[PDB]
């Protein structure tokens, strides 16, 4: 239900960069996924890292739109949201 | 709660893994049980490591294929497809059918449709 | 559940008591029904104690 | 130098004492481990399960 965007944004970003290589403060929450030195088979470990840091399950189809760091953070949100019911 | 009455079924097979269960449950220390929870916990985590690693490498040969069928530009796969081969969410024959989809068409986001749950075998008295 | 985990998995023997409010609205309906006893004795008779 | 020897040689014979108690200190380290596994919060975190 009552999510907060802001824990779920900063471990978003700390896990990112802890994937790539890159230092926290220069992924910012709107850089995408190709500038930050990634390529296509590397947004799916990304995916599947959070998948395992926060335990829930991507829905796909969501999962095949994401480009920002702000709307993956923005579907796990949505996904965290709807837990109980 | 809310039990099915699917799973309150009386039948010959469930009066013998009654037995099973009250070894595991009342006739085993607890200890002996807990070390092999851990050992149990660990094996899984290696088996879910080598399950990640074959799904990569299956994304790896599909986006491959995918260029031989469609004969271009296409070196692309879908995250829709390797999620759902994460998750067990795809019969045997959906995977082969989007293989041989790839392999003639390329179309790399035509997928099949999905894979239902299985529901609980019932016999008769039987099990 | 924490009353249910824990006597189900015997830890229930060593714990320090417990003192607990029940408070249930005024009810004079026409019923003889009262749900204090009732849930306290739905949670002894899912134990078994 | 004297003192110095004495206490090394004194050093070595209890270490020889320490090689006449290996294995009955071993086990006690041994069950010791043992009995510690059994106190942790996981384990009643695994008894709350079951
Ligand atoms: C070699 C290491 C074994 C040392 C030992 O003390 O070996 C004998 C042990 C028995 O160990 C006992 O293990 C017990 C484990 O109890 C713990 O677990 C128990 C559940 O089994 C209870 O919950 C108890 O409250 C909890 O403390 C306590 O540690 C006892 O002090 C200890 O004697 O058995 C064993 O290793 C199991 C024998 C398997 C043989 C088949
Ligand atoms: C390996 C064991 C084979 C059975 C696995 C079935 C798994 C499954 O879902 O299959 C995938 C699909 C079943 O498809 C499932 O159907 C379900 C309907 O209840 C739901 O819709 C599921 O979502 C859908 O996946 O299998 C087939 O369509 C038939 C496959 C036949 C497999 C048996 C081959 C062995 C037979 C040998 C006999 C030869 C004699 C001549
Ligand atoms: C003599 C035996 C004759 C049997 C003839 C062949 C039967 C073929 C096997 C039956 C299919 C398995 C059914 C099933 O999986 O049920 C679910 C069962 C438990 O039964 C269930 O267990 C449940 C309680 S619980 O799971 O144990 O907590 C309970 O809901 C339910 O009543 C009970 O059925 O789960 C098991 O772990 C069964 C695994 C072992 C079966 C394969 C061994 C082959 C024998």
């Amino acid at each position: 239900a009552a999510v907060d965007k802001a824990k779920v944004l900063e471990d978003v970003r700390s896990i990112i960069s802890t994937q790539l290589g890159t230092e926290l403060e220069k992924v910012a929450p709107e850089a995408k996924f190709v500038d930050l030195g990634a390529d296509s088979l590397d947004t799916v470990e990304i995916m599947m890292a959070l998948e395992e840091k926060f335990e829930i399950a991507l829905e796909e189809e969501g999962a095949e739109k994401i480009a920002t760091v702000q709307d993956a953070a923005d579907m796990i949100a949505a996904q965290i949201a709807a837990k109980g019911n | 709660t809310d039990i099915p009455w699917a799973e309150k079924r009386w039948t010959l097979f469930s009066t013998v893994w009654y037995l099973v269960q009250q070894l595991r449950f009342v006739g085993t220390p607890p200890a002996l049980r807990y070390v092999a929870f851990l050992g149990w916990r660990a094996l899984m985590f290696q088996v879910y490591a080598a399950h990640k690693a074959l799904v990569l490498w299956q994304c790896k040969l599909d986006a491959g294929l995918a260029r031989i069928g469609s004969g271009g530009a296409t070196a692309t796969f879908s995250k829709t497809m390797a999620l759902r081969r994460l998750h067990w969410r795809n019969s045997p024959l959906a995977e082969a059918l989007y293989a041989l989809n790839l392999y003639k068409t390329g179309r790399v986001h035509l997928l099949p449709p999905v894979a239902k749950p299985i529901p609980r075998p019932t016999f008769f008295w039987l099990f | 559940g924490s009353l249910v985990c824990q006597i189900y998995s015997g830890l229930f023997n060593k714990q320090i008591s417990k003192n607990i409010l029940l408070v249930n609205p005024k009810t004079t309906s026409n019923n003889l029904v009262d749900y204090n006893v009732l849930l306290i004795q739905a949670l002894a008779g899912e134990t078994e104690m | 130098p004297l003192t110095r020897a004495v206490l090394a040689v004194v050093r070595v014979r209890e270490l020889l004492r320490a090689l006449l108690l290996l294995p009955f200190s071993a086990v006690g380290g041994a069950v010791a481990a043992w009995q510690g596994l059994f106190n942790s919060q996981r384990y009643e975190n695994f008894l709350m399960s079951e």
